[PDB]
């Protein structure tokens, strides 16, 4: 019998970007439970700002059993439920790619028409005609979401949701 | 806490008698082992000189020692 | 460690081999051999011209010895009087007999944790040297206080 | 603090030790896991260790043990094993209110003698088993100077209560070699005093033996049957004395 | 029996943002319980002045037992019903984005369009084409609401709604 | 609010009990000179009873119904055996344990916070004074109705008017089989346990000089 | 019974590409299962930083038996879910394709319209009209992503995810 | 090692032993793929040669 809601320790192990949903499993080292797994999943937010895990199938050493507590987890030493990890993968690539595209755009042509009020004709047709295919390329590439990653060497506290025997 | 200072210094804790050995022929003043001859004139704890505390708990803040004492003075009052 | 006493209280070992050290240089006799401890002190250093009355400037060397006895751990304290010989036999056991009662009373007052206090005085019959020229000025007229160390 | 603590609340008053609280309790509310690990891993460390220390000694002490623990000069006249006593005095046994019962002295017979074959030895009684270990996997790390030395306290802690926990093993069987030994000289003892039954055994034995195809020369069968017991005519016990 | 609408504390120690609802927990630590816990998530608001905590599911411990009182969080020593954090988060980038890119769209079309009455020309080169894509991408994500976020270390007031035995 | 209050209780309660604990502690040996009991205890062991007198009692049971008497008796707590002497650290030594516990939600942020929590922090530390205190004469008076009753006892069966306690004691040689053996048997039992007489004659009157 | 979450290890000894699935076959050598090997076959993810390898057929010699544990894999040396294997397999191919076609668009049209303010004619004439085929064929083919190749001679690991007899 | 096991678990208290958990992980696999391998085969080349 676990009480409702209370608070464990394990550590996860398992590396995982958030891009390809997987099995991940952390362990249980002190307490009561000594050697106990656990195996569950993650799911993706609105916001790219954390990252929350899933965990349901428990693991008890001893017996041939496995319960289904079905709880989440906090991060420890901040308190918090996000992910430590990197998020700033794809801001400036993709508004680079489009500022870049966009004024290859711009030169070509505007260049090309203020001639009337050699090389530098060869640089308005570079960009003019290499801007409008990138540009509506990077129209559609720009909404790829920024990445978390769990790492295969952290710690973590677990709360408890539902009652077991 | 330099136990056998001001001589040659601890030679070994002697479990027989429960204590430390100088170097040169003294007993020290201080102890290794827990099984030695110390007066004990002040304790902790609850429920003493009792069946000591309950393992298990009340929903309140009661405490109902094993010999079927009850202890406010452990306990939390209103 | 924070609940258990890392020591016997009022102990600083370093000062007992300081004060130790300071009564042999004061030349009140101390003497270690196995674990009984022996503390002899003449008399003249202590009373008056056979009498049993306590010279006042005394009391000081008296809080020494009990600042010393204070610390060893012990049982049984047993105390001795001798005399020279002066009158008859019966007045220097009587006198001596004083002599160790009053000692023995104010230790007793004193902090001194034993459980057995014995005192005895027996005069001139057991004398330490065959040198006999003074009366209380010869050193054989003495206080010899004992005990054995128990763990 | 809570000690002098109308002073002590008082001070808790004052807001430097709100501000402080703030630091404290998000280190309070995770950070005991570490403690438990440091305990592990210096129970294990020092256990081992102290395993290693107590066994090289054991060794170097072979002689005098066999000395004096000669199970060999032991045996009866039959390789009989003598049997086990145990002694009580001054027994005293309160069952309830209202109803005392007092005995001074009580024997009996715990292990019953047997046959054997070979005397056995202290090696079975107080040789410590001892691996080496070489997997510390500590997934749990400090990241400064005060964790650090939190972690290193507690391993010395873990230590010593490793090297105790060995010693108590060790008493345990001394113990347990001792008494059994206790039991063999009592068992002498009150033979000599006439207190047991000596122990005693039949055999009959057959020449030759089998078929044509299968023989044995002579062929002897020792059997036990009366095994060593104390008797209760008391009067026919004979006493001692010394000079 | 514990009375219908009365007052107790607890201690929401879990920081979360108003981004994803999820098991959230605090322990109630004076009053009559002590020792028991009580877990949920939270609501989102519709503007940005308040977060109230969906709390659901209260444990006491000692019996392998779990009762269903839900009830909802008062401010401790205020008496209100918001969240002492920011709302500042998100309206200054927005604007800033929507507001640079529509002057580089002016910039390039009007100072090509005043050329009449090198470097200069590609000035209006690059704020012109890349204010448009800017601008409609602005228009795309300026509709993302302030958030607000609970404290890891804000202790609460509770308000009752129910009762159990 | 007044949790600080409640909380300063428990800090008074503990310092009181810790520094009543330290003098009883260091006021020793006169307690248990005052309060023996093996130079009380009986024969065989046994822990005389207790017994309670009342002097010059009346009841009304109703409207219209009373009963006078001179002198009661009543026995307390029977007679039994026993293999030590109580002693008084089962009645007197109070509990300890330091609360480390306060709850770091309503610190104060201004002075008039400050005012109100240092004027319940105090009333709640008077009242944990007193309420030790009470405890302390509970147990004081508890021990001394024990000693009273005991002694009680022994100057009634010096008057005569209780019948002692009586014992028959059952003596055997070795008994049991080969392998468990003891050398003697006493069986020590009591059939009648002291109680009070209800004849006339044998009152034994006292008198001093 | 093999307990829940447990780690062993194995050997891939066969070549494939991540665009034909089929069966490969992995020998796990040590623990327990010594000799037995295991059919599966992969999966695509979304984005291509990482690869695992689907194995649910595991048998074991000596007797003619199967088990049916489905499990996944774990990093040999890095206890990781990637692959050893390159990503940079088609960027740079359909970039330059791109970029050339388009470049070829723009000199074509450019250096013809700047004849009023031969061989050069003919420059105009071959990128003029090999520009804009190409471009669009570039437009047709840009979409193919860039793949992996698992090892023939790489060997692998394996946590467990349920349990058997 | 862990003789003096307090300064060894010092040392890994120390960061100094973080990165070498890396560069264990790299090696404690590809060797024991190939141990086996290496004895059976000097097995039977020895059992031949003998013979």
């Amino acid at each position: 019998i676990i009480k409702t809601g209370d608070i464990m320790f394990a550590v996860l192990d398992t590396s995982v970007n958030s891009d390809e949903p997987g099995p991940i499993l952390a362990t249980i080292v002190t307490g009561k439970l000594k050697g106990s797994k656990l195996i569950g999943s993650f799911n993706l937010p609105s916001n790219a700002d954390k990252m929350v895990i899933t965990f349901n199938t428990m693991s008890i050493p001893g017996a041939e059993k496995t319960i289904s507590i079905s709880a989440y987890a906090i991060d420890p030493n901040t308190a918090r439920t996000a992910l430590a990890s990197r998020t700033n993968h794809h801001y400036l690539m993709r508004y680079g790619s489009l500022f870049a595209s966009s004024f290859l755009q711009g030169f070509g042509n505007a260049f090309q028409s203020a001639n009337t009020t050699s090389t530098l004709e060869n640089a308005v047709i570079g960009l003019a005609t290499v801007g409008k295919a990138w540009s509506q390329q990077a129209q559609q590439l720009f909404n790829t979401p920024t990445t978390v990653e769990v790492y295969s060497g952290t710690g973590l506290g677990i709360l408890f949701t539902q009652d077991v025997t | 806490d330099g136990c056998c200072s001001k001589m040659g210094g601890i030679n070994y804790c002697d479990s027989s008698a429960g204590r430390l050995v100088c170097n040169n022929g003294f007993y020290s003043t201080c102890y290794c082992t827990r099984h030695a001859v110390m007066d004990l004139q002040f304790l902790m704890g609850c429920c003493l000189w009792h069946g000591g505390v309950y393992p298990q708990l009340n929903s309140s803040g009661l405490v109902v020692c094993n010999d079927g004492y009850v202890s406010e003075e452990c306990s939390l009052q209103k | 460690v924070p609940k258990l006493p890392c020591r016997v209280d009022g102990a600083c070992d370093a000062t007992i081999i300081k004060m130790m050290t300071d009564l042999n240089k004061k030349g009140i006799k101390v003497a270690s051999v196995g674990q009984n401890y022996l503390i002899s002190i003449p008399a003249s250093a202590l009373f008056a011209d056979q009498s049993p009355r306590l010279n006042w400037a005394s009391y000081s060397l008296l809080n020494e010895i009990a600042a010393f006895l204070k610390q060893f751990r012990k049982i049984a304290i047993t105390v001795t009087s001798y005399s020279s010989k002066y009158v008859s036999v019966k007045r220097e056991r009587a006198l001596t007999l004083a002599r160790s009662r009053v000692v023995s009373e104010y230790l007793w007052s004193q902090g001194v944790d034993s459980r057995i206090i014995f005192t005895q005085g027996l005069g001139s019959d057991k004398p330490i040297t065959s040198y006999t020229l003074g009366g209380d000025r010869s050193p054989n007229a003495r206080v010899e206080i004992t005990f054995r160390r128990a763990v | 603090g809570d000690t002098g603590s109308l002073a002590g609340l008082q001070a808790m008053a004052d807001s430097k030790y709100t501000r402080a609280q703030k630091k404290q309790k998000m280190g309070k509310i995770r950070e005991m896991a570490l403690k438990e690990t440091a305990l592990s891993v210096g129970a294990q460390a020092g256990l081992a260790w102290r395993a290693k220390i107590i066994d090289e000694q054991l060794n170097k002490q072979a002689r005098n043990l066999d000395a004096i623990y000669d199970f060999n000069s032991l045996v009866l006249e039959h390789n009989i094993l003598p049997p086990v006593l145990l002694e009580g005095r001054n027994t005293l046994n309160l069952a309830d209110a209202q109803s005392i019962r007092i005995s001074d002295r009580t024997y009996k017979v715990a292990k019953q003698a047997h046959f054997i074959t070979t005397p056995p030895t202290w090696r079975q009684y107080l040789w410590m088993d001892y691996v080496k270990p070489e997997a510390p996997n500590v997934t749990l790390l400090p990241k400064t100077k005060a964790e650090k030395e939190i972690w290193c306290i507690y391993t010395e802690r873990g230590w010593k209560n490793g090297i105790d926990q060995a010693n108590t093993i060790l008493e345990e069987n001394i113990a347990r070699i001792k008494e059994d030994f206790g039991g063999m000289i009592l068992y002498r003892k009150l033979l000599a005093m006439n207190m047991v039954s000596p122990p005693y055994v039949s055999h009959t034995d057959l020449g030759v033996t089998g078929d044509g195809s299968e023989i044995h020369i002579d062929d002897r069968v020792l059997r036990i049957t009366a095994l060593p017991e104390l008797n209760v005519n008391s009067a026919e016990w004979r006493a001692a004395v010394a000079k």
